[PDB]
């Protein structure tokens, strides 16, 4: 794989450091990445860092002989959490196209949340196109790990549903949905659906009926 | 002050050429080294090469082959193309200004040095997905509010976006008037192989007879825009 793993507790000092050192004198560059979003340039230089990036991320300068590369966060926090990517240029290896590999920052120890959960009936314009689906979503819950099953009345479904992976939000909570499809002649034939969503070991249960 | 802002097809069919451009605004093409970077599920950053300022190119010898990097001066914007694209080729595109180093561990005279190259400053980037199958517009269905009463003032109201192939979707709310209470979910990716999403909202109770609620949907790719009302 290209990722390498690495968990840290909350409050605490992230120690990071590039795959390879180098031979001779060197000119490393940092960068974060959260999937989905632009990289951002942490460090550049060694030790050189860009405005508007915070005081907390710091990099090994080489003075003297050598230093080995490191990257250091002070107090890190859930909004670090991100893939870390060590630029490393040095004076015996040439130009270094490949970005190497990258340290998934896990930050641990956040706070339990209960999930927030919204379910929403099959609307009239979908039901008027014979089709119809249930909406639930999930939010700001954490830890990402989430158990979601629909009822029919009583009684278990498992047809036609279709859910996300949860996945870290703005505010640094998970957030996951899922999808029921129905022919509307089966979303009448029940007197209600039910969203019934686990998390760590509570459960936040919903329900809609035909109107 | 450069603003990078990137623009694709979104789909690409396999064996045809991908096409990306980076529109620049309020900086100078020709002042700046140029780059572009891609990312893929399953891998890592990927460095496709760089353009500089006097329009010299150097090629990822990986990609190299495959890939032109070009320069527009007069629409200030520049070009990344690859030619015969496959499945490996789906990735986020990400365009950005390049700026160059140079350490000397020794005298300059003699060549001892060499020069290395970072990146500043980074567009969001473009969704580009190739495939055999073509692209699927989504259709918006508004998702009703409760009405009365929750004994807060706030029910919860949203549209839903369904069956788009590929992604991604951008969602606004009363032409971008309404950012507050939105929440825009991650798509899920179907057995059909289609995407949906639902974007959500909190407002409050009272407001709700009377209030505008109009939910945009953005499919660049399909390329459908529809604007959706929600009524309790």
């Amino acid at each position: 794989s290209y990722v390498r793993p690495l968990s840290v507790a909350l409050g605490e000092t992230a120690s990071i450091s590039c795959g390879r050192q180098a031979l001779g004198s060197r000119a490393v560059q940092w960068y974060q990445h959260r999937p989905g979003q632009a990289p951002i340039l942490l460090i550049y230089n060694n030790q050189d860092r860009p405005s508007g990036i915070p005081e907390r991320f710091s990099g090994t300068p080489d003075i003297n002989f050598g230093t080995r590369a490191t990257l250091t966060i002070s107090g890190v926090e859930a909004g670090d959490e991100a893939d870390y990517y060590c630029h490393m240029w040095d004076s015996r290896s040439g130009f270094s196209w490949s970005f190497g590999g990258a340290t998934r920052l896990t930050v641990l120890g956040q706070p339990k949340a209960a999930p927030s959960v919204t379910l929403f009936p099959p609307s009239s314009e979908e039901l008027q196109a014979n089709k119809a689906t249930l909406v639930c979503l999930i939010s700001d819950f954490y830890p990402g790990a989430v158990t979601v099953a629909w009822k029919a009345d009583s009684s278990p479904v498992k047809a036609g549903v279709e859910t996300t992976t949860p996945s870290k939000q703005s505010n640094n909570k998970y957030a996951a949905s899922s999808y029921l499809s129905l022919t509307p002649e089966q979303w009448k034939s029940h007197k209600s659906y039910s969203c019934q969503v686990t998390h760590e070991g509570s459960t936040v249960e919903k329900t809609v009926a035909p109107t | 002050q450069v603003q990078l802002q990137e623009s694709g097809p979104g789909l690409v069919k396999p064996s045809e050429t991908l096409s990306v451009t980076c529109i620049v605004s309020g900086g100078s093409i020709s002042n700046y080294y140029w780059t572009w970077i891609r990312q893929s599920p399953g891998k890592g950053l990927e460095w496709i090469g760089y353009i500089s300022d006097r329009e010299t190119t150097t090629y990822n010898p990986s990609l190299k082959s495959r890939v032109v990097i070009s320069r527009d001066t007069s629409k200030n914007q520049l070009s990344l193309k690859l030619n015969s694209v496959t499945a490996a080729d789906t990735a986020i595109y990400y365009c950005a200004t390049a700026r160059r180093g140079q350490r000397i561990y020794g005298v300059v005279s003699f060549g001892e040095f060499f020069y290395y190259y970072y990146m500043d400053v980074w567009g969001k980037g473009t969704a580009v997905t190739v495939s055999s199958a073509s692209t699927k517009g989504p259709s918006v269905f508004p998702l009703a509010p409760s009405s009365k009463s929750t004994s807060g003032g706030t029910a919860a109201l949203g549209c839903l976006v369904k069956d788009y192939f590929p992604e991604p979707v951008t969602v606004s709310w009363n032409s971008g008037a309404l950012t507050s209470g939105v929440h825009t979910f991650p798509a899920v990716l179907q057995s059909s192989g289609l995407y949906s999403l639902s974007s959500v909202v909190t407002v409050p109770s009272s407001s709700l007879g009377t209030q505008t609620y109009i939910c945009n949907v953005n499919h660049k790719p399909s390329n459908t825009k529809v604007d959706k009302k929600v009524e309790p």
